């Protein structure tokens, strides 16, 4: 019966370990992805929020010039 | 055959446990991701909201003259 | 830090000549009628005292400066100004004192459901909720709350935050034994779930949890529901759980509590429970 | 000492899928989100652009 | 609920209010000439209003609200603004009436494309596919709006969108439509990720996929791609699915049902069916003889 | 098809009086000086001919209206539009004859980086260097451009964006025989990969391709880089691309061809390699 | 380089147009007036300088035409471009000189605390921090701008920042501080992960270098703390790192430094040991007696 035995165990040998490095590739890949949405995430974070500053100065500035000349 | 078998149950330990670091730095990372877009959409919806009123109030002003 | 408490103290003084513009309000504004930008900068200095206020640790006093600020601007104009400066003394109040937090909270509330945006009135919603859970004792409100955000949220087709509230809600339900609505949702949202090629591996636990609910009311009926759970979904018997709860509910035909106790055992010794599960199950199996 | 070591295997890998499923439910909510707040950019930087230069062509 | 009937209530006030407002203005323009400051008014009154309509939870007079307003407000020359509102009384009909949802929706996508605006109009058109085939019984007109809003896609290299929709494209023509397109996107969709940075090891099942509709059409076919695919593909030829294929062409070929059938008990027994491949293999065994 | 049809028909239309609006446009200029207004009208009748021209499935000649209308705008002393302009004439260019596609990408990177901006830029090079590399084979402009990507990302201290641009010009550099520049790139990078939290993991990797390069030269080398990366990074004998490039070494030390060839065939077998790996492995092999 | 040649001369030429238009400057400020949007231009015409010096690869040039330009705008009663060219100064500072970009990053902090904006403050906080511990060999500031980084996090709610901060700044104390801090935050960040579902399975961790932190002062309180840690956290008795601080504590209970030698060497051989539980590790044994 030992020939069924190393059969299966090769194949589970076999299996296991590719399908080990598989999910170990792909993990890997993804990780290394998430950074870079990351940072780009930031620095809109950045740009958005130096638009709603200046914006919302010059508008303030504008209504209070707009006063003045009315 | 069974010294192969223990070195790839070694090799299987290892990767199992190394898998599960990864996995938790993914679900952190991810958190993490999750809470500063929402802080993104608060402020993008606030800004929509001032200057769409600013353009009305600056058109009805331009009416007025 | 402490000089930095001296100028909270020239802030009580800022706030203070914010006094005086109010009593330029109460007298001089007269001749300075046109002066609105005035009270303008009367609104921007007791922001900015709150501002001190809140970096000096003092939520207090930054909580009754927000307030204070927020109503002096909402003179019928910037009415978004009033609302985020009502919603920032809700934050400030969040700790120490967060009751009257409600209120402001209800009151922007008020003022985006008249603008019309839902997305913010109800995840304030949710933020009224959990302080009442995580604060109070009251679960009713908080029940009624999520029930309106999700209502307001399924109105934009948003529908995961929508699941996500009933599954609490229906969590909740259960724990305050009204099945008939847990049922109803768990069986919503695990009929949803399945849809969809993106959630279909969840199925399994709302069933599970939906089988368990029926369960507790009327012993006979679990076994047609279980049967209409399988045929609805061929992969569910396959499933742990339904293999666990059909051993549980034939152990039940026969007065053994040693079948279903090494059952459970068993169950634990590959994963620990929660306290939810553990509960119900206490509860239930008592008879 | 396999057998034990094949309960830790079974053990690790169902606690992985379960966490994984639910990184799989907020990686969807993020990109639902993003559709969202996509339309409402565009909107606004169509508004902003309209605006804008109907203002500046009425100066003259 | 109080709340319901009175939004309800000072809805059908407003939309009176609306109404002889918008008739005054006709008479006041040539009365006075006040410019456009009463229409523009008025269009407000009446978004007012459908807001709070569609709040009050009654959604087709909320639509209608809108569409009104949007047509009233693109009189006076102001396109986007009422295309956004065609969107909106879109989406609120959807839960009304499909007919005038998909009209409003087909409008706001033809003049979102007349500006310039393309991913916005795939978009539109995918929501406008699904909402065809997931309520009303149809697909060539899905299809249609699939392969629109591919070509859409495809134009501003959108290549992931795209290919999902040229996969679930050919997907529903292999289901229902003629194979030589289903051949053609899955072979292309399959052999245009043999170097992708995560799916590496994805374009397998397109191609089993392939060797499926090929297997559909005849049996020398099926072999001739499965052999061209053996040689293209290296790591094909160590697939299960490589082996399982052959084992079912073998068995078909000395027409032994009962090896078709063991065969493939045996596969769902290893692995869980999809419902689609299912289908298919019923099909094939149906012309056993 | 009749869309597109129909949509040609009324794009030659408007091309008409496009050609009539600028001859009667400059004419009313020089006779009655009414301002720019009508120029201004002109570019936005370009514009949209070229929209409604890709609407038409005309690419060349929608690239020929942008960059028409671009260099018309330009001549009215604005810039932003003008590089919008030329960016979508490039795009438009991409397919069909993308040629002209590279001076205006030129054009428009070199009117960024006159403004300051610099993302935008390094991305048209990135753009313009993968083109090179599709359409092309003139590597070395390639080579050039992920070069000054590169360097402008690490400029911005877009440390992760510089390091992929390194990694292919490295590629690159390794496929043309030249060894000394992958090999820095590569130990630069295998280095900067220590102390990242994340990234760790991989750190080993880009050292192996190094010796494998480093080994292309000879065999003590070899060894001594080897041995000091082992002593940099402990845990890099644990891998088993340590026991392989042992193997490897031993190997041809005593002319073992065979034992090579078997040992890389077993190493291909438990895991694929790439066009990449193959090439460099026989290529050693030769001697 | 040609490229850089040509780049340095017209910097130069730019630099003499800079120089005429601070006599510009010093001549409209006492001989003109209205010189205000005279010196914006100059301004203008310096950050043009500045980028292109960045362009230059001279970065400390560009860094000294940035200052110099923000401090000649300080003037104009404008404080938001200001904080942005201040910013900008330090972004260019970082590289070759950084010193003088802590001073100007501390100046924006103060005109951002000033404004009101917490999280760019914290932020900047944390970069001023990380700039600082890479290249100043100096870590009691680096515990300081961590404490004020993770205080303004989490007044603002934004709990992970903080935490990580936190965690970080407590396990730099450990190495050269008194553990008591160290015992204080680990334990807090603990508890607050016990509940949440994120880092339930990754608290043990932090309860391990908690009872580390305790042994490495004395062995009964570290008894005392690590059954409190078990009783409260019934899942940490079946980890076995609690199993290996038993057979760690019941060695040196009798003083046998074999014992203790391979009991680590084997928890080594399965995962790894880093170079602080190494430290720490060597630092208990070393007074053993």
């Amino acid at each position: 019966r030992a020939d069924q035995l190393a059969d299966e165990s090769l194949e589970s040998t076999r299996r296991m370990l590719q399908l080990v490095e598989e999910s170990k590739d792909a993990g890997i890949r993804t990780l290394v992805m998430l950074d870079e949405q990351g940072e780009q995430l930031e620095r809109i974070e950045e740009g958005m929020d130096q638009i709603n500053k200046d914006m919302k100065e010059a508008e303030k500035n504008l209504t209070d010039l707009g006063k003045f000349a009315g | 055959e069974i010294e192969t078998r223990h070195s790839e149950i070694i090799k299987l330990e290892n990767s199992i446990r190394e898998l599960h670091d990864m996995f938790m730095d993914m679900a952190m990372l991810v958190e993490s991701q999750g809470e500063m877009i929402d802080r993104i959409e608060y402020n993008v919806e606030h800004a929509v909201d001032y200057v769409e009123r600013a353009v009305s109030d600056t058109k009805k002003a331009v009416k007025y003259q | 830090g402490m000089d930095t408490s001296g100028k909270q103290a020239e802030a009580m003084a800022l706030l203070a000549e914010a006094e005086r513009k109010v009593k330029n309000s109460q007298s001089f504004f007269s001749g300075l009628f046109g002066g609105s930008s005035k009270i303008e900068e009367a609104c921007e200095i007791y922001a900015r005292a709150a501002n001190m206020f809140k970096m000096a640790k003092n939520w207090s006093a930054a909580g009754n400066a927000f307030c204070q600020a927020a109503q002096l601007h909402l003179q019928l104009q910037s009415k978004h100004d009033a609302a985020t400066c009502f919603v920032d003394a809700g934050n400030a109040f969040k700790k120490a004192d967060p009751q009257e937090a409600i209120n402001c909270l209800m009151r922007a509330i008020e003022i985006y459901t008249d603008m019309g945006r839902f997305t913010i009135a109800a995840k304030h919603h949710i933020s009224i909720a959990e302080i009442y859970e995580t604060e109070l004792v009251d679960v009713e409100k908080a029940i009624a709350h999520y029930e309106q955000s999700a209502d307001y949220y399924k109105g934009e087709e948003s529908n995961s935050s929508a699941n996500k509230c009933l599954l609490k809600v229906a969590g909740y339900a259960a724990q305050l034994e009204q099945y008939q609505k847990a049922i109803d949702i768990y069986e919503q949202v695990g009929t949803s779930a399945m849809d969809s090629p993106l959630l279909k591996y969840s199925a399994k636990d709302y069933f599970f949890k939906a089988a368990l609910c029926h369960f507790c009311i009327d012993m006979l009926n679990a076994k047609l529901a279980v049967q209409k759970y399988e045929e609805l979904f061929p992969a569910f018997s396959d499933s742990r759980e339904c293999k666990l709860m059909k051993k549980l509910l034939e152990a039940h035909e026969e007065q053994n509590v040693d079948s279903y106790t090494e059952s459970v055992k068993e169950y634990d010794s590959i994963s620990r429970l929660d306290q939810w599960l553990t509960t119900m199950l206490l509860r239930i199996k008592k008879t």
